[PDB]
């Protein structure tokens, strides 16, 4: 497509421009997509291997953070379909979705590392 | 403006964000930009994002 | 653990209000999709042992 | 508008939100009015959101 650095943003009222890439806008998400199905699938694995106390019941933290992290896409996508418009909010909300997931991810995973110390 | 006769003329403003090319014309000369207290104007715009310069983005910063 | 998931919820969807405040216009439209989204978690979240049986 | 001769006007088209004044110029209501073409009346009272509307209200409703 292009590298980006689509420079000069024309806005329906020519009072401030915003610097953003060439099409980072939309076409992010075919590539969230092809993360979302994997995603997908993986919760659908854990929901088939949920039921294993193996690993102090890991599987069952597995599927939690599955849980937690499909629930939060399922909820970050539209909003960064339809907030499209603005640069500083789209890109503030997605980065606070990005910083929750991982967060999500190091406290649901890594809670009995941190538990048994 | 000139009205029908060529011995007054009507003193309006166009449009605050044209260029100012002649004294009877009125047409912007690019696109994106302000005229500033220069002879050229309708240029001189950079892009409106400080770098970590406002107070409304250290949320993402500070997590 | 249903209040696990009822908290994670929650956290979940301050931040999909927080963004879509932006244009009231559709915010208080989705206000009450949004009410009704946080009614239905919590019914499921007090209903699990009734949905169970 | 009155050029600068008596004689005849120029016809420019002022902001629409202008009520139907008279051949000086286009008179406004103030802010938040918007008048019509009969009696320049400028009233715009409508409603904020009909209940059980089929805009956004149907779906809510029903869920």
């Amino acid at each position: 497509e292009a590298p980006g650095t689509g420079k000069e943003t024309a806005p329906e009222r020519r009072e401030v421009v915003t610097l953003r890439c060439n099409h980072r806008d939309a076409s992010m998400l075919g590539s969230l997509a092809y993360n979302v199905l994997l995603i997908a699938l993986c919760t659908l694995y854990a929901f088939k291997t949920r039921k294993c106390p193996e690993n102090f019941n890991e599987a069952k933290f597995i599927g939690f953070t599955m849980y937690t992290t499909c629930i939060i896409w399922l909820a970050f996508l539209p909003i960064f379909y339809v907030t499209s418009s603005d640069y500083r909010v789209q890109t503030t909300t997605m980065c606070v979705s990005v910083s929750l997931s991982g967060s999500v991810v190091l406290g649901c995973l890594f809670a009995p590392k941190l538990h048994i110390i | 403006v000139q009205p029908g006769e060529v011995c007054c003329w009507l003193c309006i403003p166009c449009q605050p964000y044209e260029y100012r090319l002649d004294e009877f014309t009125c047409a912007d000369c690019g696109l994106g930009y302000w005229p500033n207290a220069s002879l050229t104007g309708c240029f001189e715009l950079p892009q409106e994002y400080i770098r970590w310069g406002d107070a409304w983005a250290v949320g993402p910063v500070t997590i």
